[PDB]
This record gives structure tokens, C-alpha cells and sequence, in this order.
């Protein structure tokens, strides 16, 4: 065998607001399980996709503030020849950051 | 909003503003967008004076 | 006596309000 | 008047404090809020 390999990928979200107004942009992917009980039975669920939380604020001298809270999370696949590929099993990766730059 | 944080500015607040300061009632109406202040001649101006400097345009941010 | 007054102080160089941030399962608050 | 009967609001939606007491209280709380506001600096951790 002799392998090579390349892959980019350039993703950006957009999300405009006002000074001192929290705002969202969301962009995610819900998967639902059947948890078969008998008395508390419920539809649980797990959540993962692109997420900005900002708090955009004006300095003096023109500057631009911001408290940020991102996420950029993807579902990361198994072999597909097993049989764990048909249960409640997608192994998410995600990616966190919280910081403030100005 | 402005208007939970001028009630809670105005909650107790046994002084002398010029009654008292703790007799003035704030209460919001959606409806019109406006705020219904009841006091005296002189604590109705007063609160009129702070929410023009309350009041100010917004300036808009594109986060990319 | 003196009369009572009320300011407004604007702040330029930092934020009012609390930050809040998890790890993993716990949420840590800053005042 | 005493110290106990000042009221300190935040505002968040113009980002400003919200302080009500005496002409000389309201004065007493602008020289602190002066001294605790300045500008930070970058830190990059590798």
C-alpha cells in the first residue's frame, strides 16, 4: 500500500447585534434514543454543532470588546462493520473556548 | 429592563427626595411602551431627568 | 439634610454583570 | 447620612452603575469606580 492525503475545510458564521446585547447563532444536530423503562420513561437526547455566545461592547478609543463562549463540535464515526453502529452510540468530538479579546 | 432596575433603585429607601423616596411607584405598560411614574411635582421631574439619560441610540456590531 | 441624587457612572473598560463558564459539568460564576 | 442607605443598580443595557444617595455619596462612589477601570493587556499561553 502507498497512501497520500489532503483535506481543508474553511467554515464561518455570521451573526450581527446591537452594543451590550447578548445574541446567539446556532447551528446544531439532535439525536433521539428510546430508553425502554417502565416509569420515568423519556426521549433523552444529545446535542452537538457550531455555537457563538457574544457580548459585544464599545471601548473608548473605538475598540471592540467581546466575551465569547464557541463551540464547534462534529460526529466522530466508528467502524461501520460492527455491530455498535446501529445502537445509541455516535462518539461526538467537540471543541470549546472561553475567553475575552478585544 | 429599565424597568426592573429603576424599581429595584427606588425599593425601601426611607429618604427625603426631592415625601420620601421609598412612596414612588414604577410600573411598566407594554401596551404603549412607556413607563407610569406616581409621585410629587418635584420626584416625577426627577425621574423624568434620569431615564433621558437612559435613553441613547445603539450602534450596531457584525461578529464574523 | 441633604437632598437625595442619582448618578450615572458610565463604565468603559470592563463589564457589569457576572461571567459564567462550565467545566465539564460545573459551572463556575465570577462577580 | 449613613453609609447603609446607598443603593448601587446595575444597568447592563448602556452598561453603567446606577447609584442613589447624597450630592456627596453620589461623589464618594465616582472617584472609586474611576480607580477600578482601566485597560487590560493580552496574554497568549502556548
Amino acid at each position: 500500500l502507498e497512501e497520500k492525503k489532503q483535506a481543508t475545510v474553511v467554515s464561518r458564521p455570521v451573526l450581527l447585534t446591537q452594543e451590550n446585547v447578548p445574541a446567539i447563532f446556532d447551528n446544531n444536530r439532535t439525536f433521539y434514543t428510546k430508553l425502554i423503562g417502565e416509569r420515568n420513561v423519556a426521549l433523552e437526547h444529545v446535542t452537538y454543532g457550531t455555537m457563538i455566545r457574544v457580548l459585544p461592547r464599545f471601548s473608548a478609543d473605538g475598540q471592540i470588546e467581546m466575551s465569547l463562549d464557541i463551540e464547534d463540535g462534529n460526529d466522530k464515526t466508528p467502524q461501520s462493520d460492527t455491530t455498535t453502529s446501529v445502537d445509541a452510540l455516535p462518539e461526538v468530538g467537540r471543541t470549546l473556548i472561553s475567553t475575552i479579546a478585544r | 429592563g429599565i424597568a426592573t432596575a429603576i424599581e429595584r433603585l427606588l425599593q425601601g429607601e426611607e429618604q427625603p427626595l426631592g415625601a420620601a423616596a421609598g412612596n414612588i411607584k414604577i410600573v411598566a405598560y407594554p401596551d404603549t411602551n412607556s413607563l407610569l411614574v406616581k409621585g410629587t411635582a418635584e420626584q416625577v421631574h426627577f425621574i423624568e431627568m434620569l431615564v433621558k439619560a437612559l435613553d441613547v441610540a445603539k450602534r450596531h456590531v457584525e461578529l464574523s | 439634610l441633604g437632598r437625595q441624587k442619582i448618578g450615572v457612572m458610565r463604565l468603559n473598560n470592563t463589564f457589569v454583570g457576572d461571567r459564567t463558564y462550565n467545566l465539564r459539568d460545573q459551572k463556575m460564576v465570577i462577580p
